[PDB]
């Protein structure tokens, strides 16, 4: 069968390389919980109304009168949770190993991150909490052609019912679009074949996947599925914030507004930046750096296996990401500012600066530059 | 009749309450000093809650 | 044949006149239209 | 050549008006409805000095405070030219005894936090900005002083802002 | 570049028929109605809620204060009702020139055209009105004649003893989700 | 912020396994209906809720039918009000929230039904309000309608205290102690936030059992599928 | 950069400067009149 | 694809059935010398980042803390 | 400062996986072509060299320290091939600028 | 259009109603806005509850 | 050696012993954890 075909083509022969450890299990991962996500989505959208006088109603509707359906709004969030340690982990592997160099798979990947970051924006836009609004109303200003573009968002004068609905269309048709783009993702990727983590020509040991990586990405599946429900079944609020239990209150506003953790380190970014422009630029920056790099490669190796200094830039920079992660959360005042403003600067010199410098300076020590 | 005040009766005998519950009456009488200070308490006796409270709680649902 | 040779046979400039023609032709079309509506009702 | 390309040229120039317009309706669509686009009280005896309320309107938080004769003295002193926005507080305030301000932070548009910061005016909990008591942006990213609305002190314990 | 040896495989370097008449075009434009239905639902989903206390409200709010929302509505009625005489008359071509040797293709076709039917069932109960409300119970029902769950099936989709709120939100749902169904 | 942050109290289902004490649950109920049912509203907890939990059917029943219900302006635009059903929620105290604030200075007294889901460390925080009315020390003055409660953001909190000892008496008989009070309806108000929190533990308890099956079987047949590789020996023998 | 903007290569880049003028140009136009940039429209 | 993927010549790769051989070999006897040897290779490259982390982390609660803590000189 | 380049090539670690640096170059048309012109012993032999490693990476195992190969072991034998590549490409781009 | 709103309003309204046709729809040609204005505030429509609670 | 020869070899029946298995390890597995839950709770 010609389908078939294609698929043992590109699933159940796929020549793979045999030496990838466990972290290339987390982009089939990230696959699995888009389909959890949009399966617990869909079940979430049989009972939500996206009404500003009902959501919050039909909010407690599901976690109190719907047969399971705590289960499924808690495992919805707890996925949205797990998709970003997934696509964090994913991203990191990407920088380490030098996968980069698949520039157009990169790209494509840096495309999906943005869509994956303003669905889950929306998203958690969506139950109409204190939390959701508050936020909602400060991204949306972030915007601010700024001040048209806002309130084109808005579609209004402030964020109110007008947002809500818009809302609930565009976080249900991203994921689709983000399947699709998983889709030429897969493709722009299979063109070249997957990375080993020596960096190195796998040309000369590639196996099956059907029976090598497929019982691998089974427990990696096992594993992030124990991960997902004892996040769900035993600690279903350590990752969401309390004030979103409270009904939006436009009169009232929260002592300290947040966007959920996975959003921090960008929020970081953009207090640490005293000018709003600069901030709001940063920050995309934050994202975008990466994209960028693909062309800050200045290396003769692939991977960062034998590139020891290149190491301990790297771990420096997932050190300050998470730095980062912390401030975002602290109040503003003394010295977590400070904090963030280095942190910022740290980050930003290590992506742009430090790393090419010390690929040269290794290329030097190997007697190749 | 109320074994919560009688945890806390226990826990003012706890030797770290009464260095607490002292530096809160320095203060008392360091605000009543300065006639005109802003200078509260709460700063102070919050210190003191927390240790009270805390030990109260560590011996206090027990005894509930 | 002299528009040909000169803002037909080069595609960019043969973007250009569609651009610039499209710019004002909205302008025509829109007014004419109107008479014509307006007239019929 | 010209006779066939200027068929292609003018179909273009159509289609072209057409897609535009098609384009335009839709994109249309999401700017505000009919409904949105289509008054106030205040009651001045409602606040004393020293404090600040407000009322949603327009649906966003409609400050209106109440001054103290420090208060008042000390915005007089704010430098107005070395204000981060140049308005000095008697200039947003028909009355020193009367201020009133829209809650929407120049930055992202928050709630400013009455009776809170380190200019005894406003603080917005999102990314630390300080008003001062004239609502003028001190300290922090805020780009631009609180707006005051066109309001009316309909009496000396009845005010219509806008 | 693979991905535009895709669409130079499938649309430009394509190999096709010199002589196929204007009937060939319809399936094309069912591909082009989909997109239209697609995008004229999605600007009626910015401002529809599937309650039924405002599930009529909110289609009269879309045809009265939405800018040009009466528009975008009736485009995406009689889009329905463009979509079904193209499908018609592809079906009609499809049947006439034997193109039903083609088994996997015809096979695929009917699975579309059943997928087509149950969205345009669902939607047209979605606005609400009087006709709404009865046509989906019958339906329902239909399913009735099942001998043993025909009334278990039926309360299934209804999601409840009878259609009301329950199943115009996830007809709402239904009818949402099968059009990217049917376009993959 | 400035506040002392709850201190953690041994609660019978702080546990990873540990289920919520029922009779608890129902002794919170009736403190609730008997004093924090004046000012506080419960919107989204129907008496149906109480029944199959620390009370029955017919339990709910006749505490559902002690209350009236205004059942609507029937057929006649005749607003009337009819006995509670195990349908009805729970009464407002209120019919408008401002009404709330012109009854209580002010202040709006929050819906209850999520109050420990929504305030940080909840139990914690519910626990230590009720039972952290403390003086206010020298330096802070509250206005009238306040209360120095250090708990309470800015330790003022409109609410007065509501439990004195000996408020109600249990049915149960267990004795009302201001504390044994509290206790209840902190667990009483957790189940209201949480009526699933047994179910769920329950399913994490088979979840766990599951898995300890399930994990080791699955890493079994991967390491099965995957000794042939890793036994492969590769000799290079270049035919020198 | 000189392997694509060599000496000859700038001879290259005058060559087509024109035709890049051109299409800013019609792109120009476009903005100006689909977004209906009323600051140059108006003129 | 498998096949055409590159030239290997001159190479003998010897291998077991999977039931032919134990499950588990030596899992824990060597197992256990080799995740050390791993952490021994990769812990001075990855480790005191996040310990400089931890220091600040702590550092920054510690002097906020004190921030917030009043000045017994002032007010008085 | 070798003995550091010794230290480093320790570091470097493809001694542990017997890696030749050019072994470890990430291949680059510049590399493939100079790959091209090797001769078939060394071709088949950096072929062993570059599926050890991997096999060693699956199993997470590294060979035993004395068959790591020593800093002075290493050998740079496809630098020369690449050197003609570059010097060649050079010349063909200086030709193109030209 | 104009007459027939008059129609309605002297006549038709006293049974009938018109849940999806707010006096916004009244300004226009047939009635100008101010004419709108004053032709709802001929009518006294409930606004809602107060402050106070009613 | 005898169930592999008689249930386990014959794909057929080692789906068979699958789905009978699974049939009653519900009954089991609900029964013996819940017991398990009870006692802690
Ligand atoms: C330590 C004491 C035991 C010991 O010495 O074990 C040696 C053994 C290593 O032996 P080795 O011979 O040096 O390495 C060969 C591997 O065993 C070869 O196996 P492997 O480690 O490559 O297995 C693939 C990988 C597959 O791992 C994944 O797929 C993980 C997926 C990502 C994590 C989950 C996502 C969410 C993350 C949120 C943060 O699995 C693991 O890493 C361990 C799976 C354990 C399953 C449960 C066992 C009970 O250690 C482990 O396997 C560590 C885990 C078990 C302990
Ligand atoms: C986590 C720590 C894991 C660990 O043990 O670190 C050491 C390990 C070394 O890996 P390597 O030198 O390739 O050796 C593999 C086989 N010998 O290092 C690795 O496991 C390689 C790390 C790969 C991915 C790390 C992801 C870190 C987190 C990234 C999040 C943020 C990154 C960018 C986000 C924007
Ligand atoms: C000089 C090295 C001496 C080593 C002596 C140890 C014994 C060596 C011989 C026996 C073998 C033991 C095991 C060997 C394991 C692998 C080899 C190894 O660890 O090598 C040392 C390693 C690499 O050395 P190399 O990269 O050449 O050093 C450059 C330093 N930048 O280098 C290191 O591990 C050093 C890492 C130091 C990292 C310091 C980072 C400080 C700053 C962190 C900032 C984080 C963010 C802060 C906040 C920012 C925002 C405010
Ligand atoms: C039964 C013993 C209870 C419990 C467990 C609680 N209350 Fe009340 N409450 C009342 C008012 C007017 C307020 C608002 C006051 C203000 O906001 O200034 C409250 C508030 C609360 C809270 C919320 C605390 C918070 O941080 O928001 C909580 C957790 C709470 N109460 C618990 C009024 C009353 C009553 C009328 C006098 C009585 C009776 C109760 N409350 C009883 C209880
Ligand atoms: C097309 C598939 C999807 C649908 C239909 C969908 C639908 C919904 C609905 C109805 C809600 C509101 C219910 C609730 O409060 O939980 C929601 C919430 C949310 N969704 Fe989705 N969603 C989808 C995919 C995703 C994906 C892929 C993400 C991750 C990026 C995501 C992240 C979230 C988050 C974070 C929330 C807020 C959860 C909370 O209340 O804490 N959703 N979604
Ligand atoms: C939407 C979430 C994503 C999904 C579902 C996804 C899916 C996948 C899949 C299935 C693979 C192949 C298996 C693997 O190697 O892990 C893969 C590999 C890859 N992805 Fe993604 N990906 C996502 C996000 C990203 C992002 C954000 C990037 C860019 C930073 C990215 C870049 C890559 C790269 C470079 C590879 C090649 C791995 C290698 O050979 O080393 N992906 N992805
Ligand atoms: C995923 C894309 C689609 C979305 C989001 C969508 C959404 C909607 C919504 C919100 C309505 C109610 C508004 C109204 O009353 O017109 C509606 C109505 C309707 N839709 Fe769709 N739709 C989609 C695709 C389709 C398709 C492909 C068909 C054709 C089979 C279709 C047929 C209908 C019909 C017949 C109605 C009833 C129109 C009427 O009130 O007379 N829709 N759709
Ligand atoms: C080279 O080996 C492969 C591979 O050939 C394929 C097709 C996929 C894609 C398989 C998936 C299951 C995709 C993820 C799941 C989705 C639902 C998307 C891989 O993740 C992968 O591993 C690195
Ligand atoms: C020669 O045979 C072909 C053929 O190979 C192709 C690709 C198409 C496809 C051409 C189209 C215009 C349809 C495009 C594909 C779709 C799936 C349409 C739906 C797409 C949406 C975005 C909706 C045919 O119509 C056709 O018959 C002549």
């Amino acid at each position: 069968h010609p389908l078939f075909k294609i698929i043992n083509h590109s699933f159940i022969d796929l020549p793979a390389p045999s030496n990838i450890s466990s972290w290339w299990n987390f982009g089939s991962l990230l696959g699995v919980c888009l389909m959890v996500q949009i399966i617990t989505g869909l079940f979430l959208a049989m009972h939500y109304t996206s009404d500003t006088m009902t959501a919050f109603s039909s909010v407690t509707h599901i976690c109190r009168d719907v047969n399971y359906g705590w289960l499924i709004r808690y495992m919805h969030a707890n996925g949205a949770s797990m998709f970003f340690i997934c696509l964090f982990l994913h991203v990191g592997r990407g920088l380490y190993y030098g996968s980069y160099t698949f520039m157009e798979t990169w790209n494509i990947g840096v495309l999906l991150l943005f869509a994956v970051m303003a669905t889950a924006f929306m998203g958690y836009v969506l139950p109409w909490g204190q939390m959701s609004f508050w936020g909602a109303t400060v991204i949306t200003n972030l915007l601010s052609i700024g001040t048209t573009l806002v309130e084109w968002i808005w579609g209004g004068f402030s964020v109110d019912k007008a947002t809500l609905t818009r809302f609930f269309a565009f976080h249900f048709i991203l994921p689709f679009i983000i399947a699709a783009l998983a889709i030429v993702h897969l493709l722009f990727l299979h063109e070249t074949g997957s990375n080993n983590p020596t960096g190195l020509n796998s040309d000369a040991d590639k196996i099956p996947f059907h029976p090598y990586y497929t019982i691998k990405d089974i427990l990696g599946i096992l594993i992030m599925f124990l991960i997902l429900m004892t996040l769900v079944l035993f600690f279903p609020d350590m990752l969401g914030d309390p004030d979103n239990y409270m009904p939006a209150n436009p009169l009232n506003t929260p002592p300290h507004i947040k966007p959920e953790w996975y959003f921090l380190f960008a929020y970081a970014i953009l207090r640490s930046i005293p000018n709003k422009l600069g901030g709001v630029l940063a920050l995309i920056l934050s994202i975008l750096i990466l994209a960028l790099m693909p062309f800050l490669h200045t290396s003769k190796q692939r991977s960062l296996m034998f590139r020891p200094i290149t190491q301990i830039l790297y771990w420096i920079l997932v050190a300050n990401l998470l730095i980062l992660t912390w401030i975002g959360g602290q109040p503003v005042e003394h010295p977590f500012i400070i904090i963030g403003q280095l942190a910022s600067i740290s980050y930003f010199s290590i992506i742009l600066i430090l790393m090419p410098i010390s690929g040269i300076i290794e290329d030097k020590m190997l007697k190749l530059y | 009749v109320d074994p919560l005040t009688t945890v806390r009766e226990h826990c003012e005998q706890l030797e770290k309450c009464v260095k607490a519950r002292e530096r809160l009456e320095l203060c008392d009488n360091r605000v009543s000093s300065r006639s005109q200070t802003e200078e509260d308490c709460t700063e102070e006796l919050f210190d003191f809650l927390h240790a009270r409270d805390h030990c109260v709680a560590h011996k206090l649902f027990k005894n509930l | 044949s002299r528009l040909y040779s000169l803002l037909f046979r080069r595609t960019s400039t043969f973007a250009l006149t569609i651009a610039v023609g499209a710019l004002f032709f909205e302008r025509a079309f829109d007014q004419g239209a109107d008479a014509i509506y307006e007239h019929i009702n | 050549k010209g006779f066939s390309y200027l068929v292609t040229a003018t179909t273009t120039v159509g289609v072209a008006y057409a897609a535009k317009n098609v384009v335009s309706q839709f994109v249309s669509s999401m700017s505000a409805s009919a409904d949105v686009l289509a008054k106030i009280e205040i009651k001045l005896s409602d606040i004393p000095e020293g404090k600040n309320m407000a009322f949603k309107w327009r649906g966003k938080p409609l400050f209106v405070r109440h001054r103290t004769k420090k208060e008042i003295d000390q915005e007089a002193a704010v430098e107005v030219s070395q204000l981060r926005d140049p308005q000095h507080d008697l200039d947003r305030v028909k009355k020193p005894e009367w201020v009133i301000l829209i809650g929407v932070c120049t930055h992202l548009g928050c709630v400013p936090i009455a009776n809170a910061g380190d200019f005894g005016g406003y603080y917005c909990p999102c990314h630390g900005s300080h008003y001062d008591a004239s609502g003028r942006i001190r300290k922090g990213p805020a780009p631009l002083n609180l707006e005051v609305p066109a309001y009316e002190f309909t009496s000396d314990d009845v005010v219509v802002v806008g | 570049h693979p991905l535009f040896k895709i669409i130079n495989h499938s649309f430009i370097d394509l190999p096709a028929p010199s002589n196929i008449s204007s009937w060939w075009n319809f399936g094309s434009l069912l591909g082009v109605c989909l997109m239209v239905q697609i995008i004229t639902g999605l600007f009626l989903a910015m401002h529809y809620t599937s309650d039924t206390m405002t599930a009529f409200s909110s289609v009269t709010h879309i045809c009265r204060d939405v800018n040009y929302g009466w528009l975008i509505r009736y485009m995406h009625a009689n889009g329905a009702s463009m979509f079904f005489i193209c499908l018609f008359l592809h079906v009609g071509r499809g049947l006439y020139y034997g193109s039903y040797t083609f088994m996997e293709t015809w096979n695929i076709g009917v699975l579309l055209l059943f997928a087509v039917m149950a969205t345009a069932f669902m939607g047209y109960v979605l606005p609400w009105g009087q006709m709404s409300f009865w046509g989906a119970t019958v339906i329902t029902n239909l399913l009735s004649a099942i001998p043993y769950i025909g009334t278990t099936l039926v309360e299934w989709i209804w999601g409840g003893f009878s259609v009301d709120k329950a199943t115009l939100t996830r007809f709402f749902a239904f009818h949402f989700i099968l059009p990217f169904i049917i376009a993959a | 912020d400035l506040e002392l942050h709850p201190p953690s109290y041994p609660w019978s289902h702080r546990g990873l396994l540990s289920s919520l004490d029922h009779t608890s649950i129902r002794r919170g109920f009736q403190v609730y209906k008997q004093v924090c049912s004046s000012c506080h509203s419960m919107d989204y907890v129907a008496y149906r809720h109480l029944v199959g939990v620390c009370y029955t059917e017919e339990e709910a029943k006749a505490l559902a039918e002690e209350v009236e219900v205004q059942d609507g302006p029937n057929d006649d635009g005749e607003m009337f009000m009819r006995p509670g059903k195990l349908s009805d929620y729970f009464p407002k105290p209120y019919p408008n929230p401002e009404a709330a604030r012109a009854a209580n200075n002010g202040a709006l007294p929050p819906d209850l039904s999520y109050i420990v889901r929504a305030r940080h460390g909840g139990e914690d925080y519910v626990f230590s309000l009720l039972t952290g009315y403390c003086e206010p020390p020298t330096g802070v003055s509250l206005r009238e309608g306040l209360y120095f409660n250090p708990y309470f953001p800015g330790q003022a909190i409109g609410m007065a205290p509501p439990i004195y000892t000996e408020v109600l008496e249990y049915d149960d008989g267990t004795p009302a102690t201001m504390s044994q009070v509290a206790k209840d309806v902190a667990t009483f108000l957790r189940w209201a936030s949480e009526p699933e929190h047994d179910h769920r533990k329950r399913m994490g308890l088979k979840m766990l059992l599951m898995m300890g099956l399930l994990l080791p079987l699955t890493y079994a047949m991967k390491r099965h599928k995957w000794s042939v590789l890793k036994s492969r020996k590769l000799a290079y023998r270049p035919p020198k | 950069l000189s392997r694509f903007l060599g000496p000859r290569y700038r001879e290259l880049a005058r060559n087509w400067i024109p035709t890049a003028g051109m299409w800013g140009t019609v792109g120009a136009v476009g903005l100006v009149w689909a977004t209906d940039w009323r600051l140059i429209l108006d003129w | 694809e498998f096949g055409n993927l590159a030239r290997i010549r001159h190479v003998i790769s010897y291998s077991l059935s999977p039931f032919e051989q134990r499950a588990f070999p030596s899992y824990f006897s060597k197992g256990i010398p080799n995740v050390l040897r791993r952490t021994r290779e990769r812990i001075l490259r990855v480790a005191p980042p996040f310990v400089v982390v931890y220091l600040i982390y702590t550092w920054g609660n510690q002097e906020f803390e004190q921030s917030k803590r009043k000045n017994p000189a002032m007010y008085e | 400062l070798d003995g550091f380049r010794k230290w480093y090539y320790n570091a470097a670690g493809f001694n542990k996986l017997g890696l030749m640096r050019d072994d470890t170059l990430h291949e680059t048309e510049d590399v493939k072509e100079a790959i091209r012109r090797l001769p078939e012993d060394l071709y088949n032999d950096r072929m062993f060299r570059i599926k050890r490693a991997l096999d060693l990476t699956m199993r997470h195992q590294i060979l035993p320290k004395d068959q790591w190969t020593k800093y002075e072991e290493d050998k740079f034998y496809l630098e020369p091939y690449l050197k003609e590549v570059i010097r060649e490409r050079k010349e063909r781009e200086e030709w193109a600028k030209k």
